[PDB]
């Protein structure tokens, strides 16, 4: 019922920057939170940041604070994930997801219902 | 809701089933609640403190599962689906007690005889505690939705006969079953309550075609929580959420949120009413044991003194007092009937203060020993029938305040949350019972000692219950003044 | 008081089928059972089919069971009776009646109170 379109994937070297974007095609309403999850190959999935469509509060992951920014655009209905000071440890696959409830946990992966294909980003 | 043809007969078989499934869901709640402490202190051996704490945890679950048994009705299943689910637990839990009592199967369930049975009692009580806290929040709005098509005149005429049928289960259960339990047997005594709830499940299910039901709408709550988040994390403060004010939410949705902010202050003003109303149910029975009872005798029959007037005053109030107040414009609202009902509770507690004050005078002269329920009490030489004046004034308070509290809770809640708001109503009545239970202990502290000498099955002549009642009236005259302040502001902004 | 008007009657050959309509008016909020009755010449009036307006639970007579259908239209406050594979024996006058209490023996005429003009059906 809800599908998210990824974009902006690419690869850069150390010290580079990227602007990842993941669009949505499902109901604009009925969605409470949007989050970005980074998962390296053969590694457990982990969350990066979350954004609420009603309040705007952002919950950046403790391990990536200060180097990534996420913003919402109601007109375009497509969130963005600005990234700077990229490092090799950030090389991993990325996912964007939505949920019908986030007052429990904004980052825990066992809450989001709808997921997306995801995009791979490599930092050298 | 109903087609034109046959409407009249379709709302007498939809109110006969709801009223005959609350008489049988109630005749099976006093079957277990009434003679429980007595049952446990049997030859096969809980103590006085332990037995009561099972009857205080059992009630605690009943109040604390109403709001959560209402949210489940307005979000997932609906009022009809969830009542059938609840009566399944209510019956499933009620099957533990007959097995426990029976010597044949007692060993299998309780366990090896101690050559006790705590495991089977609590699993039995918890399930029954869940069933009665969720049926009690979904049958009251579900019942009154059948007749809502005929305006508020017909809703009020329902709660009159929905409260005369709940009080006809107390007289039928505290009188009939209680006698069978003590004297005849406990296997037979505890088997009728299990059968009674069995019939209630079937009668409710069979009449599935009379009722008019509405599908659940879960988006009502999801939107409601978001409104709170937007307002608190960012004229009443809920106005911004509207589109007209620039917010991202609908208009009528914000109206429902502002309806809960206004109802809540009224419920918090009734906690003093419930506190000084569940203490008169308990302290009166203690007083009756200490009066000359006319010349075994179950201790339950002393409790149905007031459920034999509400059985004879509602027919009188529903055909002689309601019409006379209708043709004349005298008392139409529902928050003006409660404020009248909280006035007879004041005169009832004060009335019992004078009766007790004179009673303590007599015992200093002479006393007569008597035995009720296997124990002995030092009763005074004064007939128990002097206690009628303090029970009539409570028969007039459960007609204006108990029957008008339900009507106001139903008729002042958003149509999408009519079970979560009757659920809260029955949860703020639990906060009332337990606030009083703490009030009794406080006044019985060593410093004051108005009832320190009182114990389990204990004489109260040394105690001073006289002062206690006057304190109940004092705390009930304060709330009456307060409830008029909050009530006026509610109607003013309505 | 209530009023009923029959219609749909006519003369057909063997094997015909008609949809008799019987509208109701007046204070129609106190009608529990509706039914149809046949009265052949020289024989006492007999019921054909009955219906309930509160549950929808129909009834039928063993004489004509399995070939007649009775339904209600709450929108039009009209009842339709359908006959399949008619016989010359069934040829007789027909009536539709109401009843404010008929849960016992709905097919016995003495239970019903209101009555209509009636219609005649000829089969040969």
């Amino acid at each position: 019922q809800v599908q998210l379109v990824e974009s902006g994937g690419g690869s850069v070297q150390a010290g580079g920057s990227l602007r990842l974007s993941c669009a949505a095609s499902g109901d604009i309403e009925t969605i409470w939170y949007l989050g970005w999850f980074r998962q390296a190959p053969g590694k457990e999935r982990e969350g990066v940041a979350a954004l609420s469509t009603v309040t705007g509060s952002t919950y950046y992951a403790d391990s990536v604070k200060g180097r990534f920014t996420v913003s919402l655009d109601n007109a375009k209905n497509t969130v963005y994930l600005q990234m700077n000071s990229l490092k090799p440890e950030d090389t991993a696959l990325y996912y964007c997801a939505a949920a019908y409830t986030g007052w429990m946990a904004p980052l825990w992966q066992w809450v989001y219902s709808y997921w997306g294909q995801g995009t791979q980003v490599t930092v050298s | 809701g109903r087609a034109a043809i046959g409407a009249f007969h379709g709302r007498r078989l939809a109110c006969a089933a709801v009223l005959l499934a609350e008489l049988l869901e109630r005749v099976a709640f006093y079957g277990i609640t009434s003679n429980l402490v007595l049952f446990l202190n049997g030859p096969p051996d809980w103590e006085g403190a332990q037995a009561s704490q099972a009857l205080l945890l059992f009630m605690g679950i009943t109040y604390l599962v109403s709001p959560f048994g209402g949210w489940l009705a307005d979000a997932l299943l609906g009022k009809f689906g969830t009542i059938l689910l609840s009566m399944a637990l209510y019956l499933l839990g009620m099957l533990a007690f007959p097995v426990i009592a029976a010597p044949h199967t007692r060993q299998g369930l309780c366990g090896d005889i101690p050559l006790y049975c705590a495991a089977a009692t609590f699993v039995g009580l918890v399930l029954v505690g869940l069933g009665v806290g969720s049926v009690k929040a979904n049958i009251t709005p579900f019942g009154a939705d059948q007749v809502k098509d005929r305006g508020p005149e017909a809703t009020r005429r329902f709660f009159n006969w929905f409260y005369w049928s709940i009080n006809l289960g107390a007289i039928l259960s505290l009188g009939g079953i209680a006698y069978i339990q003590q004297n005849v047997s406990f296997v037979i005594g505890y088997s009728i309550p299990a059968i009674c709830i069995g019939i209630s499940f079937m009668v409710f299910l069979c009449g599935q075609s009379f009722f008019i039901t509405k599908p659940p709408d879960g988006s009502a709550f999801t939107d409601m929580f978001k409104i709170l988040a937007y307002s608190c994390c960012s004229q009443s403060l809920f106005e911004m959420a509207k589109l007209s004010r620039g917010g991202p939410f609908r208009e009528d949705k914000v109206e429902d949120v502002k309806a809960l902010v206004k109802i809540i202050p009224v419920f918090l003003a009734l906690i003093p009413y419930w506190t000084v109303y569940f203490q008169m149910q308990t302290t009166y029975v203690l007083q009756s044991l200490h009066l000359k009872i006319p010349e075994t005798f179950p201790a339950a029959w002393l409790t149905m003194f007031d459920a034999v007037l509400i059985l004879i005053l509602i027919p009188l109030k529903d055909k002689l007092v309601d019409p006379v107040l209708k043709r004349n414009g005298l008392l139409p609202s529902s928050l003006k009937r409660i404020a009248v009902g909280m006035f007879f509770v004041m005169c009832s507690a004060f009335a019992a203060g004078i009766l007790e004050s004179n009673r303590l005078k007599i015992v200093k002269v002479k006393t007569i020993n008597q035995t009720i329920g296997n124990v002995t009490y030092h009763a005074a030489d004064m007939p128990i029938w002097w206690q009628i004046p303090q029970y009539v004034l409570i028969g007039f308070s459960e007609i204006f305040a108990s029957i008008a509290g339900l009507e106001f809770a139903y008729s002042a809640a958003p149509k999408s949350m009519q079970s979560a708001i009757m659920g809260l109503f029955f949860f703020f009545s639990g906060i009332g019972s337990f606030v009083g239970s703490g009030l009794l202990a406080l006044v019985s502290i060593k410093e004051i000692g108005w009832m320190s000498n009182h114990t389990d099955f204990g004489n109260i002549n040394g105690c001073q219950l006289n002062y206690y009642f006057f304190l109940l009236a004092a705390i009930q005259g304060a709330t009456l003044l307060l409830f008029l302040i909050v009530s006026v502001k509610y109607d003013h902004q309505k």
